[PDB]
């Protein structure tokens, strides 16, 4: 009495990872055009995204492309002559490099930094150093074109496939979203690297939402996603004179020449008050999820500076803050704030960060980057969005000791890409009908199954149907001929909803029409008929092969 | 702190006889618990990585499951090769260890 | 084959600092963490702490912070553990381990030797 | 240019030379044995 019906367009997708691209990449379209899916919920799970990993390789790859065209400094490589910058932090270094004529040699006089030199010899008159690393790997020096501003990157979907946003005000990362939208491009996304602090980040709608994948482990970084920002404010006041050589045929070297005025170390700004009302409804929120704890905030116990310190670029110059005045509190089950009397404060916490120059790029080990010294002062503002906080293990007297962390850069991607989730459309499908044979893009995702039945014609054309979108594009038409040639062995070519002769099994569903077409939604029937979609694609060709034999026999008779 | 309380403190067998040992977790919620074997004079070898999931290069004869804050090893049978001290793990936290 | 190669026994004196290096081998040496267990003669397993050799990353457990520094060497793929104000009750076994997959870094199926370290007057 | 002696210590020679080193400003000496 019931008969399967091929329909074609249907509002089904499920879990896949594509490789989406990047649209500044490609002029990005006026609005992202979202649909908001009405009864929908789906599951996420920001720590097993694929956008976050696809975004990883995106920025590690654009930085390394900006370096390629630019002056290696294979001739600095040399033993330098160094003495104290007293006309230690900063050291005075002779040397005698190579010129841009081939038969020559120069002399040359170079400031430089103590944390990028290490000592040939026993260090004290001039010592010999070289620069960190230069005798392990290649030091390139960044072109004076390269934009250290982070630009946001929207990224947008291959043609047949859907970004699931999440709209949840206070969802943490994992489990169950309602309320979820459908979206072609995501939000301007900084690539923004800084260590311990996420910062020009996307703010909390509601309030603080600790996240993390396992919060009973010490492993998973906790990101704490804040919903007002701190403003952190960072200088270099030290006036710079910039001197710069050539070391070959158009190859040429800046380096600090002299220091106007007097030397004043590099350093950063944050109120007492607004930093530890923070810290309070940090503190608050943290006892939500470790009850009758005490919740203490350290200072981080051991590593290298790039994850000892907070670590960020101002206008190109990479800085390194102790923040151990910042991460000092106690807060007890009792309410009270030990380090208290800061919510009436006119004080700021000065944080002494320190200036390096011979960037170890990422973790690449075998490439290095020379920040060149920019002419003057530097002063940068930023907005403090959020913390990443890691947890000390073992055996404790009910206290948490949360120590800043950081270091993987794919927990700063992680916290502005979780309520990103990719998936596939799968447009073709079946259902029992009584037929037999003789808006937006899944808009009708949460509708029921006999309203979602005519918006075909939407979700149909919105198939559209270097090497990294090449590919997702000769895919997705694999993908679409695919289809096509099933619809056409089972003689349904050139339809969206075809009738056939394939009997309804009661053992596939046993539902009445009234229970599928008027009840569920075509998500709920595809969790239902999958494991028996390999016996009806089976008979349905097996029922064309029998129809096509059939119908050359009729049109052989006369 | 999630202190892991592992039973019998020492187990009296024979070759052949079914062991049971037991680990009870103060807290759970996920089902990452794993069983070491170590041998006197030995590092510790892992034989059930996850509560459930077995670990190669280990005989079908060792086993276990659970969820939660209880979870179960046994042993198909003890064979002479198999003297040795059992200990759970759930993350940083050791149980207390079974001797077999 | 993945090896992981610890110092030989040592003794000390209470109050002295002893220093103990895994030698890694076999493996990427910056993808995977390294976790330091000290096994007490006769009173288990205390897990004591992980290093993670990217970074350089720790978390000592919080009965053994202040005393128990750890430091990686990359250019020999070679761990290093400190601990410092030795007692005499800190007498063990002390184990190198990695987990099977850098995902999941509980799974210890990697072990090195054992380094005896004898504390007594 | 490589200052080679019999392996007397043919089929192999104890080869020295100067090369450069990792500081691109000092040289090396070094002895090799090539066939
Ligand atoms: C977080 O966002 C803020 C604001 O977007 C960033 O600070 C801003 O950085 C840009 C680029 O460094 C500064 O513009 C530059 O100004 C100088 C002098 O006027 C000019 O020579 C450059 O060509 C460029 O226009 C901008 O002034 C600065 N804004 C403020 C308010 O200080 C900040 O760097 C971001 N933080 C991170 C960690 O990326
Ligand atoms: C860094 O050292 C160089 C010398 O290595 C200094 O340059 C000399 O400065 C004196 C100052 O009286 C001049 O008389 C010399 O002629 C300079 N020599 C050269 C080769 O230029 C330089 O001033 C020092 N700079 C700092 C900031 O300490
Ligand atoms: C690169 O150069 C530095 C500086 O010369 C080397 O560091 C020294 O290495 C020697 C090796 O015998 C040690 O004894 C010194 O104590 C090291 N000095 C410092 C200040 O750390 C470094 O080893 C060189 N790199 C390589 C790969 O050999
Ligand atoms: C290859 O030649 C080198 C010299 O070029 C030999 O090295 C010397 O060996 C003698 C042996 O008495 C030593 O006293 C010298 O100190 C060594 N010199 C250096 C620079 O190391 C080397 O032994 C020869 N090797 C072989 C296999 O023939
Ligand atoms: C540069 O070369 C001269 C050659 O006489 C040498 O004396 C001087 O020390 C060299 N400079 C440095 C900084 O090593
Ligand atoms: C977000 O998810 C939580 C999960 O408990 C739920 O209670 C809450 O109602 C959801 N919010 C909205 C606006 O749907
Ligand atoms: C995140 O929210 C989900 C909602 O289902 C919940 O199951 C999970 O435990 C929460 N995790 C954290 C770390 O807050
Ligand atoms: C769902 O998200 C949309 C996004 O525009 C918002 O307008 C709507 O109020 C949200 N609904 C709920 C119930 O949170
Ligand atoms: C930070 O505060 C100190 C207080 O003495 C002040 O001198 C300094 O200029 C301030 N720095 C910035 C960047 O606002
Ligand atoms: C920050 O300053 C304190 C001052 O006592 C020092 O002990 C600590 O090591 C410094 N931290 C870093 C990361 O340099
Ligand atoms: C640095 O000093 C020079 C010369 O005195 C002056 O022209 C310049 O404005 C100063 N720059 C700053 C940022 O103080
Ligand atoms: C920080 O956020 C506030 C929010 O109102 C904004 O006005 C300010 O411009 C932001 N600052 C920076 C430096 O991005
Ligand atoms: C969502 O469910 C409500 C239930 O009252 C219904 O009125 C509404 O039409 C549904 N929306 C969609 C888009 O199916
Ligand atoms: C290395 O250089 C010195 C410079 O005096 C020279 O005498 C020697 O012959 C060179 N070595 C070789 C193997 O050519």
């Amino acid at each position: 009495n019931l008969w399967v019906t091929v329909y074609y367009g249907v509002p089904v997708w499920k879990e896949a990872r594509t490789t989406l691209f990047c649209a500044s990449c490609v002029p990005t379209d006026p609005n992202p055009q979202e649909m908001v899916l009405g009864n929908v919920t789906e599951n996420f799970n920001m720590w097993k995204n694929d956008m976050v990993d696809q975004m990883h390789e995106d920025v590690i790859s654009l930085w390394a492309q900006s370096l390629k065209p630019c002056v290696k400094l294979t001739p600095l490589c040399v033993t330098l002559e160094c003495t104290q910058v007293n006309a230690d932090e900063m050291k005075n270094c002779s040397f005698n490099t190579t010129t841009e004529i081939r038969d020559k040699k120069q002399k040359a006089y170079a400031l430089f930094y103590r944390l990028d030199l290490v000592p040939l010899e026993r260090e004290n008159s001039a010592s010999k150093y070289i620069l960190i690393n230069c005798n392990t790997s290649a030091i390139t020096q960044a072109c004076p074109k390269v934009n250290f501003d982070p630009i946001p990157i929207h990224y947008c979907t291959p043609a047949g496939y859907a970004i699931l946003k999440c709209n949840n005000k206070t969802f943490n990362g994992t489990g169950s979203c309602n309320n979820v939208s459908t979206v072609q491009c995501t939000h301007g996304i900084k690539p923004v690297v800084s260590t311990q602090l996420l910062l020009n980040g996307s703010l909390a709608e509601e309030e603080i939402i600790i996240r993390s994948e396992n919060l009973m482990d010490n492993v998973k970084t906790i990101i704490v996603h804040l919903d007002q920002s701190v403003e952190i404010v960072c200088t270099r006041p030290n006036n710079n004179t910039v001197k710069s050589i050539r070391i070959g045929p158009g190859q040429t070297f800046y380096y600090t020449g002299d220091i106007i005025g007097n030397i004043r170390e590099a350093h950063c700004n944050i109120s007492e008050k607004k930093w530890h009302e923070m810290l309070r409804r940090v503190s608050e929120k943290l006892a939500e999820h470790f009850p009758n704890k005490t919740i203490k905030f350290t200072s981080s116990s051991g590593g290298d500076l790039e994850i000892t310190t907070h670590s960020f670029n101002c206008r190109g110059e990479f800085f390194y803050c102790n923040t151990s005045g910042l991460f000092n509190s106690t807060y007890m089950p009792n309410g009270t704030y030990m380090p208290n009397g800061t919510n009436n404060s006119n004080s700021t916490i000065i944080l002494p960060c320190r200036i390096k120059q011979i960037i170890n790029m990422w973790q690449e080990v075998g490439r290095a980057m020379y920040a060149p010294p920019i002419a003057g002062n530097i002063t940068c503002n930023s907005n403090i969005t959020g913390l990443l906080l890691v947890r000390d293990g073992g055996k404790n007297n009910n206290t948490e000791i949360f120590r800043p962390g950081g270091g993987d850069m794919r927990d700063n991607w992680r916290s502005e890409l979780y309520k990103y989730k990719v998936v596939e459309i799968k447009p073709l499908g079946v259902a029992p009908t009584r037929c037999k044979r003789r808006l937006g893009f899944l808009g009708a995702a949460g509708s029921t199954m006999g309203a979602a039945s005519i918006t075909l014609t939407v979700q149909a054309r919105q198939l559209l149907s270097g090497i990294k979108q090449l590919q997702t594009r000769v895919l997705a038409i694999e993908h679409y001929l695919k289809d096509q040639q099933l619809l056409g062995i089972w003689g349904c070519s050139g339809k969206l909803i075809c009738c056939t002769a394939v009997p309804w099994n009661s053992s596939w569903s046993n539902k009445s029409l009234t229970d599928i077409w008027d009840n569920m939604t075509w998500m709920q029937w595809d969790r239902e008929v999958s494991n028996y979609t390999g016996i009806i694609y089976r008979l349905l060709e097996d029922s064309q092969n029998q129809q096509e034999r059939n119908e050359q026999d009729l049109l052989a008779l006369d | 702190d999630i202190q892991m309380t592992q039973s019998p403190s020492s187990l009296s067998a024979s070759v052949g006889d079914r062991v049971t040992i037991t680990c009870q977790a103060s807290q759970g919620i996920s089902n990452y618990l794993n069983w070491y074997q170590q041998k006197p004079g030995k590092a510790p070898k892992l034989l059930i990585y996850d509560a459930s999931n077995l670990e190669t290069g280990v005989p079908s004869r060792f086993s276990g499951s659970g969820s939660g804050t209880d979870f179960t090893f046994t042993i198909s049978g003890l064979q002479p090769e198999d003297i040795a001290t059992y200990y759970c793990q759930k993350y940083e936290f050791f149980g207390g260890g079974t001797k077999v | 084959q993945v090896q992981l190669v610890q110092s030989g026994a040592e003794v000390k004196k209470p109050g002295a600092s002893v220093k103990v290096s895994c030698k890694a081998s076999g493996y990427s040496f910056t993808d995977y963490y390294i976790h330091w267990v000290r096994q007490a003669p006769g009173q288990g397993l205390e897990w004591m702490g992980w290093i993670n050799p990217r970074f350089g990353g720790v978390n000592y457990a919080q009965k053994f912070q202040g005393r128990v520094t750890m430091t990686r060497d990359t250019s020999i793929r070679t761990a290093h553990m400190e601990l410092s104000r030795l007692i005499s009750d800190d007498t063990a076994f002390y184990y190198c381990a990695r987990g099977r997959f850098a995902d999941s870094v509980w799974n210890l199926l990697f072990w090195g030797q054992g380094t005896l370290v004898t504390v007594s007057s």
